[PDB]
């Protein structure tokens, strides 16, 4: 399976999204040293319960200085404390992600100790501003850990009306032996089950047997003018992928557009759910349709919508049989 | 290849079936694809897939207007061919079918077929049947031209026509209004009971006829009127196609003597005639009354007469027969000899659940209100049976009828589809008709699985266990049993002092178990005992039979013990009518049967020991009153559903209420609980209940059980351990 | 064998229907040779009260029924009819009487080498580990009437169960359970109603 790297847009194999990733994390520091610690501290860490732990003590650090910037005491953040470092400092990434929001990382004499202890020390810069803090705790909290994209593999189809033409033998309705002891068995079977008395965990060891079977899914779409388009997901990718997705095969990639789902539900492009909230999973047709803001205009000119894809791929359908 | 067996759907939508997913994978088709379906006849449909948790492998599921379509039935076959090339329909012609379309006028289309195909995008073939619903009428078209051919995907810019006489309905099709069986709600145990006596003898008939062993012959149907005994029967033999021939006692009782077994027996005929045939005959018991009440010679040789009938059975291949009575023992018990009549069906009173689904089903056609709450009603309506809550249904739809007809003021032959398509039913209105109705089944006792779980109990987590074990252990490790030679226990008498959650055990394990609890009190033991019915008995454990699976509880093993003097005593002792035939029914219960029976005693000393026998109530557990964790527990179940504020200290009030039981507790959250309402209209004339109402609260609850009674039963329970 | 138990002499009784007992009767005598065994015969007696009860006699409508048929049947057809109760302090003496059940047998609890017999007749139906000593528990069980040993073998057999259920979250019952059992097990009689039993016995000689 092939994927590309959401910060470089390299190539890489299923073996090599961590280690693509993780460096291009690193070399983010260069743009934008806030987010490339805040996505170093959820891809690098596997912990998740961990992360999130770590994350929420920073987060009242920033707090207690944001709402006290008058008392010196909440500029200097110990190391050594009893919660930093069991939530923090087993985490990587954490101590860039302070020194890239204005903290100093210094040893300071300690109240009752000869030997300096560890602090990260607010400078003047970022706390003339609390603000800035606010604003980088709330980039932290939201953040989640990078995970390289999944290759579409865009593919344009022209379903034939040849695979609908197929007589049957007469015999085909007649229904088998087989077929007669298994509907007997489970007539059967299907009143002892009403009929005996069992517990609720008796009942979960045989029910729970149909939980685990996905973790990607198949799309298609159903374009007005008979062509059918087809990529693939993450089974927990959002609907705006899907929306970019056929944005990038429209020949006009700005041009308004709605998708509906398996069972006619309209899906906005604002509600980012993932394909798996969406009962889009393990696969499934979406119906696409111009907005009326579009439809209006090729309606009302006359116009016949005879191209919606870019020729580019469009020189490269395949029939379906 | 690609083909699976119908069977029945949880999705009602007339455009789409369901498969299991590796049917799916293995076709190569996304949920949402249209396909055909191949059926009888060189026919077809076209529709949508998609998949559920429910569908086996092997099967689809489909609901009555797909398989009408495909001029199939359940237990067929069809295949399945995806259809990627259908395309968007431009123009497409849809009528009505005349047999629905009589009494409604005006515009069918803005009511029924615009908003049914808008931005639904429903697959539609030439020849198509489907029904839409709305304005308390059920209203089928036919689809009779498509620009596209022979089947396209509707779209909003498709142009929908609908100009023409109404379409008479072809005689090979059965109408969408017919008795199906997704118009049966509650007693889904028994439907499939009757599925697999029914339809195996008439749909796959080789199994006996190669064979020396005989199909069933006829099912017996009781229980209350208007519980579905008719509505079974006939769902079975449209859904079948068996021919339905119904008769009813006052049709052949009204009949003088000769005339009428001339009617009993050519109905017999004309079911083989037409075979396959279920024959039906309703108030039995006035057909075959008990002899020794009768002496009329119509009564006495109608009998006879379907007797001889049953018996010739043994000729009319692919004919079954059925009947309703009121209760098993209220007919002639020459019917239930062997052969004949040897399947019986308890049909019962349904539950809360079941009551919701019968509502719903009626409803179909109701346009309801947003503010329409049928899950409220159904809690309300206890006592109701489907007859009532049908009842229930069509005078809250008058009442709104008559609230806008008085405005709308149409006076014609036919009525106008728009007004009807405005008419919504209220809460006010089910309100409105809940006061009106009068249940029919309000005498008759209730049985369903009840609501209590082991979360409401608070302490005794060895008697959860306990429980538990008795219904995991015996079944999942029976050769562990045989080895040693033992046999499972199938009972439990509770004893200990009184308000500690002996009537909760019994139903939480019922309702972990999803079983029926039948709860039987001591007025209803006093009952049988004061007006000598102790025959009664015999009925209640042959309830639990046929409610298993179930929990048998018979609370205050002592209530006759008492009335006749507890501590003093009249001239009887420990022993009664009453007890003895439940010792004597006890000795017929097998742990085959799927029923745990219970007992409750708060004075054990006092009941017939012949209970305690080896065989019956083998496990004796003693339920102590809580300790300091289990009351803090008790307390915060029940405020499990009240607000309590923040500064109720819920063990402080556990620590000195040191000899109150879970009942005790209760009043003093129930106290506080009052108290905190009266503070609340008081200031309107405080949204939560404060520290201080449970501090008084306190001060007016007292313990129930006292030191001498908590003496009294630890030292029976030591006796016995 | 005909089988009558308390359940139907008590519902003769309570249901005015003790001419019922003519066809118990008959039932002998068609059956023959046959043994006419009636039990429970204080049944009714403990249901009126037994100690208590009302101020009557011990006779009732049911035994009154069952005595004149005893008088009425004869030993030329080939019918013995055998009794038995626990409580005789409350029953008809009538049926005691010459031509009645007038052979009187005291079935005391069983001694040190009958209870062995008890032990390992009961657990015929059970695995039994070779180190279970019975007769060690036999020696214990003074006390114990055979149906308490009972008790002992289906608690021993139910403690087996319970351990090899657990051992997959045992092949056999090892002394360990019934040790175990003898803790939870007791005698049926107490000492005060065994020297009742032994005191009646003598008081008949
Ligand atoms: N279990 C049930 N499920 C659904 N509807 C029911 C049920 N029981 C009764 N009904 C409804 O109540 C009415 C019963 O009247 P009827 O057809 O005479 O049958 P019966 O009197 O045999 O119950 C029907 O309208 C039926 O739909
Ligand atoms: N163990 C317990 N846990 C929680 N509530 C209890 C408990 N025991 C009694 N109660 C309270 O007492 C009330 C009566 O309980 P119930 O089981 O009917 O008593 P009984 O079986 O003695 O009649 C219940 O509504 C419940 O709120």
């Amino acid at each position: 399976v092939y994927f590309t790297c959401p910060l470089t847009g390299a190539t890489l194999r299923k073996d090599q999204r961590d280690a693509c990733i993780k460096e291009a994390i690193l070399l983010h520091f260069s743009t934008d040293p806030v987010a490339a610690s805040i996505m170093k501290i959820y891809t690098f860490n596997k912990d998740q319960d961990r992360v999130k732990l770590g994350v929420d003590t920073i987060a009242k650090y920033l707090d207690n200085i944001h709402l006290h910037p008058e008392e010196e005491k909440y500029r200097k953040i110990k190391l050594q404390n009893k919660v930093f470092q069991e939530r923090i400092n087993c985490l990587e990434g954490t101590h860039e992600f302070f020194e890239a929001i204005g903290f100093q990382k210094v040893l300071l004499p300690a109240q009752d100790q000869e030997d300096p202890e560890e602090f990260y020390v607010l400078s003047e810069t970022t706390l003339a501003q609390p603000q800035s803090l606010e604003r980088h705790k709330e980039q932290l909290l939201a953040a989640e850990p990078v995970r390289a994209k999944l290759d579409r593999q865009r593919r344009v189809f022209q379903p034939s009306p040849l695979a609908s033409q197929f007589e049957l033998p007469g015999d085909f309705f007649n229904l088998t032996a087989e077929e007669i002891k298994r509907e007997q068995r489970l007539r059967s079977e299907a009143v002892e089950r009403l009929s005996v008395l069992r517990t609720k965990a008796m009942r979960e060891k045989e029910e729970q047997r149909g939980l685990r079977k996905y973790n990607y899914t198949l799309l298609r779409v159903r374009l007005p003018d008979g062509c059918l388009l087809q990529g693939t997901f993450y089974a927990r990718e959002r609907l705006g992928a899907v929306y970019g997705f056929v944005r990038e095969a429209l020949q006009s990639d700005w041009l308004p557009f709605e998708l509906l789902a398996s069972g006619g539900q309209k899906l906005s492009e604002d509600e980012n759910l993932a394909l798996n909230e969406c009962g889009l999973v393990p696969s499934a047709l979406l119906t696409f349709s111009w907005d009326m803001a579009v439809l209006e205009d090729i309606k009302a000119a006359g116009a016949e919508p005879d191209s919606i894809l870019k020729p580019e791929l469009l020189s490269a359908i395949e029939k379906l049989l | 290849p690609n083909r699976l067996i119908v069977d029945e759907a949880i999705n009602e939508d007339n455009s789409v079936v369901s498969l299991s997913q590796p049917k799916m994978d293995e076709l190569q088709l996304f949920r949402g694809d249209t396909v055909l379906l191949k059926g009888k006849k060189r026919r077809e449909a076209v529709c949508i897939v998609l998949s559920d948790d429910t569908c086996s492998d092997e099967k689809i599921r489909m609901n009555r207007v797909v398989r009408n379509n495909l001029r199939v039935r359940l237990g067929d076959v069809i295949s399945i061919q995806p259809c990627p090339d259908v395309k968007y329909g431009k123009r497409i012609h849809v009528l009505p079918i005349d047999d629905t379309v009589e009494g409604i006028t005006g515009n069918l289309f803005e009511v029924y077929l615009k908003p049914y195909f808008l931005e639904a995008y429903r697959p539609i073939r030439k020849g198509d049947i489907f029904l839409v619903r709305g304005g308390m009428r059920a209203v089928e078209f036919k689809v009779v031209e498509t620009d596209p051919s022979p089947y396209c995907i509707v779209a909003p810019d498709t142009v929908i026509h609908c100009e023409g006489e109404p379409i008479k309905r072809e005689d090979e099709e059965e109408s969408l209004n017919e008795v199906g069986y997704d118009d049966i709600g509650g007693c889904r145990k028994q439907l499939a009971q009757i599925k697999e006596m029914v339809e195996l003898p008439l749909r796959h008939p080789a199994l006996f006829k190669a064979i020396g062993v005989k199909p069933p012959r006829g099912i017996l149907l009781y229980g209350p009127p208007g519980t579905g005994k008719t509505l079974i029967a006939r769902a079975v033999a449209n859904e079948t196609g068996a021919f339905f021939f119904l008769i009813n006692g006052p049709e052949i009782m009204s009949k003088l003597a000769g005339e009428s077994e001339s009617n009993l027996r050519k109905a017999f005929e004309e079911a083989e005639k037409n075979a396959p045939a279920i024959i039906f005959i309703d108030e039995l018991d006035a057909i075959a009354p008990k002899r020794e009440k009768t002496h009329g010679e119509v009564e006495r040789r109608i009998v006879s007469q379907l007797l001889t009938l049953m018996d010739g059975l043994k000729q009319r291949a692919h004919v079954i027969v059925m009947a309703a009575t009121n209760r098993p023992n209220s007919i002639d018990p020459a019917l239930r000899r062997f052969g004949r009549f040897d399947r019986e069906v308890d049909i019962g009173i349904p539950d809360a659940t079941g009551r919701l689904e019968i509502l719903q089903i009626h409803t179909k056609n109701m346009k309801l209100a947003d503010d329409v709450d049928l899950e409220q009603v159904a809690n309300e309506t206890h006592g109701h049976v489907g007859a009532d809550l049908a009842a229930l249904c069509s005078e809250a739809a008058l009442q709104a009828i008559r609230k806008k007809m008085d405005l709308i003021d149409l006076e014609d032959e036919t009525i106008d589809a728009e007004v009807m398509n405005s008419l919504a039913v209220t809460m006010d209105d089910f309100r409105w008709a809940l006061s009106q109705s009068n249940p029919s089944a309000l005498r008759e006792t209730v049985v369903e699985v009840p609501q209590v779980t082991w979360e409401d109990i608070g302490g005794l987590e060895d008697v959860k266990r306990e429980l538990q074990e008795l219904v995991q252990y015996p079944v999942e490790h029976p050769d562990k049993f045989l080895k040693f030679g033992m046999t499972p226990s199938k009972g439990v008498l509770f004893y200990g002092p009184p308000g500690c959650g002996k009537t909760l055990l019994a139903k939480a394990i019922a309702n972990e178990c999803q079983a029926n609890f039948i709860s039987i009190k001591g007025p209803e033991l006093l009952t049988m005992w004061f007006g000598e019915s102790e025959a009664n008995v015999r009925e209640i454990f042959d309830k639990a039979r046929q409610a298993a699976p179930c929990v048998l509880f018979f609370d205050e093993l002592d209530s006759i013990a008492k009335a006749r003097g507890g501590n003093i005593g009249d001239g009887g002792g420990a022993a009664d009518r009453v007890i003895n035939q439940i010792l004597t029914e006890m000795d017929g219960m097998s742990t085959k049967k799927n029923v745990f029976i219970i007992g409750a005693t708060n004075r054990p000393d006092i009941i017939d020991p012949a209970i305690l026998r080896p065989g019956r109530l083998d496990q004796l557990i003693y339920i102590p009153l809580p300790d300091e964790k289990s009351r803090v527990a008790i307390l915060k179940a029940n405020l499990r559903k009240s607000p309590v504020a923040k500064d109720v200290d819920l063990e402080f009030l556990a620590k000195m209420t040191n000899g109150f039981s879970g009942a005790d507790l209760t009043e003093i959250c129930q106290r506080a609980c009052k108290l905190a309402i009266r503070e609340s209209i008081e200031s309107e004339i405080v949204p939560e209940i404060r520290r201080d109402h449970f501090e008084e609260a306190m001060r007016f609850a007292r313990r129930s059980v006292s030191d001498n009674d908590i003496r009294k039963y630890e030292m029976f329970a030591q006796t016995l351990q």
